[PDB]
DNA sequence: ACAGGATGTATATATCTGACACGTGCCTGGAGAC
């Protein structure tokens, strides 16, 4: 389930809290940052409550000081069955649809709607098929002999039940699922013959099966508006639904939340880089949040007084002033050498590689002196280094050929400074010969 | 796509350099004799045999006894037959193919003993024309 | 003989066993140290471990950048998706640029997958269908069944098809006499040709003609089969090859480029995982090569950042020549190579360096070695001048030119006057500038 | 098919040595730029190397767009010459990159080896069987020759080829099988009952003798961008004249290049490359420019030539200034041929070969003055004086154009100086940068 | 304790017999009516 290589912010699991919301030092992957930790979990259990609709919570920091990790942390301690939409800001600027469509559907894409029903299916284990034919063919008989490992039983079949058994093959020793209304037969594999491999079920042949369903709000919009298909959720040409489609899915959930066939899961909307957007998104964002079926918006940027982007003049995170009047919000800080350390350590455990003290303190100083990430990027160059030599373990020695061989951002621009001559600049000069 | 007798040919060179002389030795109006050394090497040729429709029959020790006594008949009594397929010692010792001269040998290189009672069966008394030896 | 076109005396890093690098070997002459990061990077991608591994290959013009990459290329093998790409090739006008770039992501992570086919075939001997009690009824087709009889190699089979089969038979033209082929993973029909067993001189329309097929008419055979994330994403997206009405009008109209939902490939993951699983799949990540990336503008390198940050991409591999310019898209920002602050943090910067003249000597020597051209000592040393005077590509353009004006005198060694006479007949960048310097009516 | 500028020009006028001579095949003049344009056309036609830039420069009205006209003439037959220019690439639905692409592809040819046979001969029965509502066809023919006599089978094609140019029972056609055409060569039966629902007056052939089938090879030669667009999709033929072919996907294009590789492994088909040339190259963008610096890398990468006429001037998308307009890395990987200004004797002979090529007669004073106005003001303009020259003449019924004739076309159009110093004499007349104009005369 | 000459192995072939298979002619007991 959910392939995955190893991700970036893999060895997250979730917010490190107690019963009382307090941050443990080290838990679940999460070193430091307390207050940030503790305002992230005041807001998953809004989420969780679900009666408060539309707030904007807003977090800021330095690059590289777990704003991401943040985000990551909370979608994996909101759980199955809410929604959860991350989406970059450079996203939204399409070809085929407007902006405030796009925002639209991003909005609506987190809201949920939960419905529970019932079904009858029978499965269990082919024993033995008899099918008959006529010479004109004018009607089938047949009968099937299927059984589980506490029941036993013989059925009569119809015309039509015969036909789909023909098609999709069925024979003996098959275990097969099937659905009595729709006329479905699912092979769900073969049982434990010798002669891909399934157990035999238990139980009943006849059971009941509880079906718990999460439908989006973005779903039914598409599947309501006539002109469009299912498959439009699929290849993405929705096309700009028309708005009155809407307030019919508005009503019609109301009906169903009112009668008590159906139940509203909101979710969390996650927008990182929310510094990239236009002035008509932060003008429809204005409007957007202050609707009943409206999610939970976490903006994560950046930046600090910056331009905005549409116009001509600069404002704090990059944002205007009447959407940060919308918003609370959430400050990180720059990381300590000791929680340095520990990160690193967790991400080297993460990637299974072995560490010697001194290659971890080496580490842990030139991380420091540069940037979490290099240093965090650095040990599995590192580890080829050592497997090149053919032992197991990392060494100072591998760090220290991996520091010579791969360059940070400040070397780099040191050489940049040095031999500008050798490089294109902005007026697009460039000296390519060696000599004179 | 189905598998293409082309890309079949093309992808060996032996069989490459095989489909050129043997042209050239259909428009001369001749006879050929093929030697070989596996199973598989006498049972992908026929396939490039019905590909060119070539009059061919295959001989080796696998068939019947009975099968040699005709199969020696039909070569030397029909004239229209083309290509004499054969392992290294079902034939080649003591049958009669003096009707043909050109013996070709795909990877006869075993031992020269065997080899020298190999054309042995071919350039024999009562052959009327030249001898043209092809070793691949 | 050949063709040769700027490349292609690489042949890979030239290694040693351990890491280190020989001075002449694999066609690279120097580079030491970036040819030694790029092994480190090669025995990276094959541990296959890694996701989202991002490095950037800095330098001047003419100092060995592009054919490091395509070094890595051919010492990774054929197995191993490499997807090349040029930065303004992101800039469609059917899609926008994220979808073209989460596109060239997923296209460079392959698949390797043994399937299995059901396959009936042979050679048609009989094809009569049953007509239906009310044609016009309005609901139902005209037929009802059609008997259809097979015949291979020790074998005979009758087959009694829907008409969905017999459409997609008859849309084949499949008459008497034809050998079929039946694949029912998906009702695929091929007409291989007319069967041998009859005449095959009173034809007028080119066929080919097919020997019996070996072995039973039902058959179940195993193919290896390699393909990539975005393939499966686009058949889903679009789909063709289904029997039914929506499949089969989808190969008539014309194709078009979609923004593909997050939806589908979620689901693509976990149908891919679950291949996996069974122990039929196993997955091939590979190498996405961005060439030329001070074309990008801010919006790409923003998204950028979070698609790097995703649990499924590959190695990033990416070339710059600018010292420290402006960002595309943008007015004030400032950075080194072209390259936004932020994602310079998540890269890891190698190194490239200029040559000297007995580099550029050995480097002009192997090229001309390469075009088989004969050139001797003294033509070589003031190509070699030539060379440091003006430029590497100029030196190592000029040798065609040189070996044409020495054939065209019914002659095979390369001399200096041919070298003199290419001089004046063609000019370089400094010369055309100092020419279009000093001129009338801009030049 | 008209007279055109370029239409004098039929080669290079060049020896085996590769020495231009001083008035050959329509160029006069320009011999270092002539002899290194003979150096690329031996380059192309050896087809040993690809993916070489070479950069044409110089003043405006020198021959850099003849010397491109006379490498294609001399370039030779079933070799690909694209010839676009600069602003053809901005397309509304096309990227820059894949119209590059195709430009790029659009210049290397496959010549394609193919075997067929040929069939003629003289008809004696046609029978064609077809459905009730005439989708399913199939029949018989019953062709013959003066020996020979075979009875053969038909398809839906070849039906329909028998339907259309209706042939009736003893009219003599000849067949390809691997082209499926068939021509009517004409009726040898001269038959005696006929109806009139015909009118054609079909001509008398003999019958033919000797063998009714022959073998015959054939060669073609197709881009590699046609057999692009056909795979593409289902009805690729008709977007090869259409022009609907929208940003063909990358996993054809590899495939097609395998498939290319290995035609050209089995003998079937061998590589032709050809030409690109760019005119007017500095209108083009800097992500054109970026894309070309990688695109000339490739394999199957042609030879490519580009014209300009720009000094130092801003480049297109950037906001500072070039030689020639372009880019120093592109600068860096090609080679520039530099063309120089006209002397009097050099447009005194273009005058008169264009003279000649226009089918005027000119007197000797006629053509010194127009040298000398061809010398004082730009060649093209003597050039196009010619012509209306000429009709100045014949409305006069004297078919020799004189003086006065030259005279009176120097009167009647204007220079551009002569119209620039006329627009700055009365300036107020015309409309301003500002929009100003004085409409009334008083 | 090592070298040298014997068999052993491998990985294809090749020819050739052995102990099973399948296919056919033809009668008497099974089937039907009572
Ligand atoms: N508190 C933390 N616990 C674990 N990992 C962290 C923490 N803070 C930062 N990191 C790591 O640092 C790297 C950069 O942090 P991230 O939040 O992704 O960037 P930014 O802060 O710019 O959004 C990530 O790989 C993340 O795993
Ligand atoms: N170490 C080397 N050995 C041989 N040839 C080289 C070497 N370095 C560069 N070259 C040649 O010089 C040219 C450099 O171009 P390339 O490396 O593709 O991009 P850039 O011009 O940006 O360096 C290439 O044609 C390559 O063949
Ligand atoms: N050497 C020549 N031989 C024949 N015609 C020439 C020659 N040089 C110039 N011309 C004429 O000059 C015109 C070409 O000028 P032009 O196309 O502007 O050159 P460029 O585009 O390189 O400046 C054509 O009318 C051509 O007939």
């Amino acid at each position: 389930k959910s392939l995955s290589l190893i991700a970036a912010h893999s060895h997250i699991t979730g917010l490190g809290l107690d019963e009382n919301l307090q941050p443990r030092p080290t838990s679940e992957g999460m070193v430091g940052q307390l207050q940030a930790r503790r305002a992230a979990g005041v807001i998953l259990k809004m989420v969780q409550n679900g009666t408060i609709a539309g707030r904007a919570v807003l977090v800021a920091g330095p690059p590289s000081t777990g704003k991401t990790a943040l985000a990551m942390g909370v979608s994996q301690s909101l759980g199955k069955d809410v929604p959860f939409t991350a989406i970059a800001g450079s996203e939204i600027f399409s070809l085929e649809l407007s902006k405030t469509e796009a925002l639209t559907q991003a909005f609506r894409k987190s809201i949920g709607i939960k419905i529970k029903e019932e079904t009858e299916l029978i499965e269990g284990e082919v024993v033995e098929i008899q099918i008959d034919r006529s010479i004109t063919g004018g009607h089938k008989q047949g009968k099937l002999t299927i059984k589980t490992t506490d029941m036993e039983t013989i059925y009569e079949l119809g015309n039509k039940m015969i036909d789909g058994l023909t098609k999709e093959k069925v024979l003996a020793g098959d275990v097969i699922s099937i659905d009595k209304a729709s006329g479905k037969i699912t092979k769900l594999g073969r049982s434990f013959a010798r002669s891909r491999f399934v157990q035999c079920p238990e139980g009943e042949l006849q059971k009941r099966k509880t079906v718990v369903h999460t439908v989006s709000l973005h779903e039914i919009d598409v599947i309501n508006s006539r002109t469009q298909g299912f498959l439009a959720l699929f290849t993405g040409d929705t096309g700009e639904i028309r708005s009155e489609v809407r307030d019919q899915i508005n009503t019609k959930v109301a009906e169903w939340k009112e009668e008590g066939k159906a139940e509203i899961v909101p979710g969390v909307l996650f927008i990182d880089e929310v510094h990239m957007l236009d002035i008509e998104c932060f003008s429809f964002i204005n409007r957007a949040l202050e609707d009943e079926f409206a999610p939970i918006v976490m903006m994560a940027t950046n930046r600090g007084v910056s331009k905005t982007r549409g116009t001509n003049y600069k404002s704090p995170h990059g944002l205007p002033l009447d959407l940060l009047d919308r918003s609370i919000i959430i400050t990180t800080k720059s990381y300590n050498e000791q929680e340095i350390k520990t990160i690193l350590s967790i991400r080297a455990q993460e990637e299974e590689v072995e560490l010697s003290s001194d290659a971890l303190d080496l580490l842990t100083k030139t991380g420091v002196e540069t940037s979490l990430r290099y240093s965090s990027n650095l040990i599995s160059v590192a580890q080829q280094i050592a497997m090149k030599r053919k032992n197991n373990t990392v060494e100072v020695e591998d760090v220290k050929r991996a520091y010579l061989l791969f360059l940070d951002s400040a070397r780099s621009v040191k050489y940049v400074q040095e031999n500008e001559s050798q490089y294109i600049d902005d007026q697009g000069n460039v000296q390519i010969s060696i000599a004179k | 796509s189905m598998p293409s007798m082309d890309r079949f040919i093309t992808e060996s060179a032996k069989l490459r350099k095989l489909d050129e002389l043997l042209v050239k030795l259909k428009s001369e109006g001749h006879r050929v004799l093929i030697y070989f050394q596996m199973t598989k090497m006498m049972d992908l040729m026929e396939e490039y045999l019905t590909y060119r429709q070539y009059n061919h029959i295959r001989l080796d020790g696998s068939s019947k006894l009975e099968d040699r006594r005709d199969l020696v008949h039909d070569w030397q009594t029909n004239p229209e037959i083309f290509v004499f397929l054969l392992s290294t010692r079902a034939g080649g010792l003591g049958i009669n193919l003096t009707a043909a001269d050109t013996v070709i040998f795909y990877d006869s290189d075993w031992n020269p003993t065997i080899d020298s009672q190999a054309m042995d069966r071919a350039h024999r008394l009562g052959q009327t024309r030249q001898v043209t030896v092809y070793r691949l | 003989v050949t063709r040769t076109a700027a490349h292609t005396h690489i042949k890979g890093l030239g290694l040693d066993e351990s890491g280190v690098a020989k001075r002449v070997e694999g066609g690279f002459v120097g580079q030491i140290e970036a040819r030694e990061a790029c092994g480190v990077i090669v025995d990276l991608i094959k541990a296959k471990k890694m996701s989202g591994r991002a490095i950037l290959l800095a330098g001047g013009p003419s100092t060995g950048k592009t054919a490091l990459a395509l070094a890595i290329s051919q010492e990774l093998g054929p197995k191993v998706p490499f997807c090349p790409l040029v930065g303004s090739e992101l800039y469609s006008v059917e899609v926008k640029k994220t979808e073209t770039l989460m596109e060239n992501f997923r296209r460079a992570i392959g698949l390797r997958i043994k399937e299995t086919k059901e396959v009936y075939e042979g050679e048609v001997t009989e094809l009569t269908p049953e007509d239906a009690e009310n044609p016009l009824g309005g609901y139902g087709k005209t037929i009802s069944h059609v008997i259809v009889g097979l015949k291979s190699a020790k074998g005979t089979k009758t087959l009694r098809l829907d008409p969905t089969i017999y459409e997609s038979i008859q849309r084949e033209k499949v008459s008497i006499g034809d050998v079929i082929y039946i694949e029912a993973n998906t009702g695929a029909v091929k007409r291989v040709g007319r069967s041998d067993a009859y005449a095959t001189e009173f034809d007028l329309e080119t066929e080919e003609y097919v020997p019996l097929p070996k072995g039973e008419v039902h058959k179940k055979k195993e193919i290896v089969q390699d393909v990539t994330l975005h393939d499966l994403d686009v058949a889903n997206a679009r789909p063709q090859g289904g029997q039914d009405v929506i499949s089969m009008m989808g190969q008539l109209l014309k194709p078009k480029k979609t923004e593909i939902t997050e939806k589908l490939r979620q689901e693509v993951n976990k149908v891919v995982a679950k291949y996996i699983d069974q122990g039929v799949a196993e997955l091939i990540p590979g190498v996405l090569f961005i060439d030329e990336v001070n074309m990008l503008d801010i919006e790409i390198f923003t998204y950028l950042n979070k698609a790097l940050e995703s649990n499924i991409a590959p190695v990033v591999v990416l070339a710059s020549n600018r010292g420290m310019t402006t960002v595309r898209g943008t007015e004030d920002v400032i950075s080194p190579h072209g390259v936004p602050p932020d994602l310079i943090d998540r890269l890891l910067i190698v190194r490239t360096l200029p040559y000297d003249k007995d580099e550029i000597r050995t480097i002009i020597e192997r090229r001309a070695t390469v075009e088989r051209l004969q050139v001797e000592s003294s033509a070589l040393d003031l190509l070699a001048t030539m060379g440091t005077e003006t430029s590497l590509r100029y030196a190592l353009q000029l040798l065609a030119p040189c070996g044409i004006l020495a054939q065209t005198s019914n002659r095979k060694e390369i001399v200096v006057n041919d070298v003199n006479e290419a001089k004046l007949l063609f000019l370089d960048a400094k010369r055309s500038t100092k020419i279009l310097e000093t001129s009338a009516n801009y030049l």
